[PDB]
């Protein structure tokens, strides 16, 4: 089944915008897909005069599990390079949005 | 949109809350939900919903609808929810809901429906929810109900159904919920619940069942059962046999008398069990299999023993109530790790052993009141750390250990009479609420936020008995004068061998009575001097022993004898203004009566136990002997005044008369102040403080005992000189 | 008309007060359940600094209520008591982002 929660790859040129720089392409990772579990929202009942949270909602989302902090010095055409950063998703799975 | 509606929503038109008397026109034809509840529509004409072919939900509650045309609900093939509650339909419309094969939910409650036609519910092949409560149905429509194999919920509450016949629900294989409460059901046939294999909830509350139903052995999927507020009295041995998945059972508000021993066993899903009023139960129920209980309640029975394997078999318990039984031996509670509340009041427990409460980490509340416990060891309290409430009251305690109870927040130890020792105040730092067997026990805790129950005041001092440094000085002066002056008068009077006139005679006896009053004041002063600033450990022994009884007798005997002796003196002068023989016999009778009046309060109960002074009328919040005594004293003083008035109007004789006068006067005023303080609740006496009252009672009650002799020794001289003369002449 | 779409369903529940002796009531409730065509994703935020804070641009859609109304139920208890239970009745539902 191709519609399951998987990890895809893309590119993207890198150049420091706040200050002139050169460009560099690195491989990123992202998640995309549909999970088997459905989403539901049921109302709550309470005997108190003051109201409360009206509904109880559950929902699963395809979200990253494991990441690595990396860095990439570039060329800003300056007195020094200023560096960047991100997380390199290595595995992705479904999880509750409100967990 | 049209003038009287909202039409705002995702194809959802709501016009509820207006005075529309008919279905509005001009709405969109793609409306999927119409809400026209709470209006003045009383009749639906033929083809009244031909402009809404795609409608799915229709609400008509709150109208005065009383007639539905057979062809009114034509073309609504997508209708799924239909509500018709709070209307005036006298019968179920069978020919108007025939063409509703897509219907799933139908509400017909709060109507006046009393008959169900046999052709009803023929055509509804997808019905799931049905409401038939708040009506006047007198029987179950068995035949109409055998047409809905897909029904899931059914309610028949608030009706007048008397009995359920055989095979009433023999065709509903998908029903999950059934309500039959608030009816007059009093008999159930054996084969009445056959075919309900998927049923999970059964409600039979507020009925008139006389015997436990044996027809419940046919629902293996039953989980919740309720039959409270019925007339069931006997639960047969082995009742819940075909219901292994039960989790909630309600059986309160029933006159239960006997419960079978092997009746609640082998129920692994039950979580609570509360039984009250089972008078004819004398054995602990068998629970081999029911090991998931979180609250056990067995009170009002005749159970005398507890099985020793109660905690070992089950580890889920949080509360335990076993009050109102005949339990006398407590098994070891080691094992109930999750237990928090224990109630064992109103039993016959006589001892507490070392291992009784060992191994209770989570114990917080303990109740052992009215159990007649008299022996408690120095153990079974350290293992229970986080404990706040400890109720041990109305027992026969003699010594209360104070180890391991430093974390208490509320203690109750009121009712015990053999616990006269003082509790250490350093072991109850965290304590906040206290009640003690004796009033003086609050002195150690409260000073020398606790808010102890006795609430000691002026009459229960903690530091100074007498009070300030003035009354103490006033009572010390009265004791040093009256004793020596009375002794000197007796010695001077009973010296000569010559014949003694009666007028001269009564003086000796007034003196001997007073001498007794000076002895009482001296006892009070010695007691005050012995215990100065430490009226905490000398209070219980004094007020609950033999010293108070002796002191109280002297006060009453001395005070009452003088008044009776003074009455004879006035009559003696009146008669004089032969009879000498009768006066001695009269004096002997007066002494005998004074002795009886003094000893009467020594036998009854609650008296001589109101103030540390042991006087009879320290207010006595005993209203007998006190009130009785104060009324008799007032009547005797009025008679002497009248007699002397009589004589008022009526050399040496003049001197004697004048002497008997001063005493009828010197005495009158003081009886006056004490008696006024006494009548306090009738006039409120402008809310006299209890300290000024105690000070006035101490100063004035023995005050005449010292002024009476000085009016005869040096002040107002009549014959004292002769006495000295004759005595000195004697010496 | 896929059966797995984000739609609304009805069910019956029984309401009873936990402490006070009150007669149980059976009520009808609306529930929304299904699936949405849009998928979820999380992309790494490219930050240019020495500190990283939640560098994942998440976008997840869920089937949640859209319009609802508040209705109260009068529960009748033993003796004299008018305990009230309140709940919101779902009128419509759609798919909306969990974060936004």
């Amino acid at each position: 089944d191709p519609r399951r929660c998987m990890r895809h790859h893309y590119v993207d040129s890198i150049s420091h915008p706040l200050y002139k720089c050169s460009s560099k392409m690195v491989l990123l990772a992202r998640c995309e897909g549909h999970c088997s579990q459905a989403s539901r929202s049921e109302p709550l009942v309470s005997f108190s005069t003051v109201l409360k949270q009206p509904f109880r909602s559950s929902c699963h989302c395809c979200r990253p599990q494991t990441s690595k902090l990396k860095a990439l010095r570039l060329r800003c055409s300056g007195g020094m390079r200023l560096t960047a950063t991100y997380r390199y998703i290595l595995s992705c799975h479904c999880e509750e949005c409100n967990s | 949109c049209a003038a009287p509606c909202s039409c705002d929503g995702d194809r959802r038109v709501d016009c509820s809350g207006k005075g529309l008397t008919a279905v509005p026109e001009g709405l969109s034809a793609f409306t999927q939900a119409l809400d026209i509840s709470m209006n003045n529509i009383t009749q639906l004409p033929e083809d009244a919903f031909k402009n809404f072919p795609f409608l799915e939900e229709l609400q008509l509650a709150g109208n005065d609808l009383s007639f539905i045309h057979p062809k009114a609900l034509s073309g609504l093939k997508e209708l799924k929810v239909l509500t018709l509650q709070n209307n005036q339909l006298k019968t179920v419309p069978s020919e108007a809901i025939r063409g509703l094969s897509a219907l799933q939910s139908l509400r017909l409650d709060a109507n006046h429906i009393t008959s169900v036609p046999e052709d009803s519910f023929e055509g509804l092949v997808q019905l799931r929810h049905l409401w038939l409560d708040d009506n006047s149905l007198t029987e179950v429509p068995v035949h109409p109900l055998s047409n809905l194999p897909t029904l899931q919920a059914l309610t028949l509450a608030l009706n007048k159904i008397s009995s359920i016949p055989d095979f009433a629900f023999t065709n509903l294989s998908s029903l999950v919920v059934l309500h039959l409460h608030n009816n007059k059901i009093r008999s159930l046939s054996q084969h009445c619940f056959d075919g309900l294999d998927n049923l999970e909830t059964l409600d039979l509350n507020y009925n008139n069942l006389g015997e436990f139903p044996q027809a419940i052995k046919a629902l293996p999927s039953l989980k919740e059962l309720g039959f409270h507020s019925n007339s069931i009295s006997v639960i047969p041995d082995g009742a819940f046999d075909g219901n292994p998945l039960l989790r909630t059972i309600h059986l309160y508000d029933n006159p239960l008398s006997f419960v079978g021993n092997s009746a609640f066993h082998n129920l692994s899903d039950l979580h609570s069990l509360v039984i009250r009023g089972a008078s004819m139960v004398q054995q602990f129920p068998n629970l081999t299999g029911t090991v998931h209980l979180e609250s056990l309640t067995l009170t009002g029975t005749k159970i005398s023993s507890i099985p020793n394997n109660l905690c070992q078999e089950q580890k889920m318990l949080r509360t335990l109530d076993l009050s109102y039984n005949n339990i006398r031996d407590l098994p070891s509670f080691n094992g109930c790790h999750a237990l928090e509340e224990i109630s064992l009041q109103r039993n016959q427990i006589y001892q507490i052993k070392e291992g009784t409460f060992q191994g209770l980490i989570s114990l917080r509340i303990l109740d052992l009141s009215r159990n007649l416990i008299h022996e408690i060891h120095s153990r079974a309290f350290a293992t229970l750390g986080p404990i706040t409430n400890l109720d041990v009251s109305f027992n026969e305690l003699t010594s209360f250990p104070t180890e391991g109870l430093n974390g208490l927040n509320q203690l109750k130890l009121v009712g015990n009479f053999k616990l006269k020792e003082a509790l250490a105040a350093k072991d109850f730092v965290n304590l906040r609420s206290l009640s003690v067997p004796y009033a003086y026990q609050c002195c150690a805790f409260w000073g020398c936020i606790i808010h102890c129950t006795p609430s000691t005041g002026a009459f229960k001092p903690c530091e100074y008995l007498l009070g300030s440094w003035m009354i103490r000085l006033t009572v010390w002066f009265i004791f040093l004068v009256a004793l020596f002056f009375n002794l000197l008068v007796i010695l001077t009077t009973f010296a000569s061998c010559t014949s003694l006139p009666s007028s001269k005679l009564f003086i000796g006896l007034i003196s001997v009575s007073n001498l007794f009053m000076g002895i009482y004041t001296g006892i009070l002063t010695f007691l005050d001097a012995v215990s100065w600033g430490r009226f905490a450990e000398f209070g219980i022994w004094w007020e609950t022993g033999s010293g108070c009884k002796v002191a109280g007798f002297l006060a009453v005997f001395s005070s009452e004898s003088a008044i009776f002796l003074l009455m004879l003196a006035t009559v003696e002068r009146s008669l004089s203004a032969n009879h000498l023989k009768q006066f001695r016999v009269a004096a002997l009778l007066a002494f005998l009566g004074a002795t009886v009046a003094g000893c009467f309060p020594l036998f009854h109960r609650g008296e001589y136990s109101a103030s540390p002074l042991c006087l009879p009328f320290p207010t006595g919040e005993s209203l007998g002997f006190t009130v009785t005594l104060v009324l008799l004293n007032s009547l005797a003083f009025l008679l002497m005044a009248v007699i002397y008035t009589k004589l008022y109007c009526n050399n040496s004789q003049s001197s004697m008369i004048k002497h008997v006068a001063w005493l009828i006067f010197t005495n009158c005023i003081f009886f006056c102040p004490v008696a006024f303080f006494s009548f306090a609740p009738l006039i409120t006496a402008i809310s006299i403080s209890p300290e000024i009252m105690k000070s006035v009672t101490l100063i004035f009650f023995p005050l005449p005992a010292c002024l009476n002799p000085v009016l005869y020794v040096f002040f107002n001289p009549k014959f004292k000189e002769d006495w000295k003369l004759l005595k000195r002449r004697v010496t």
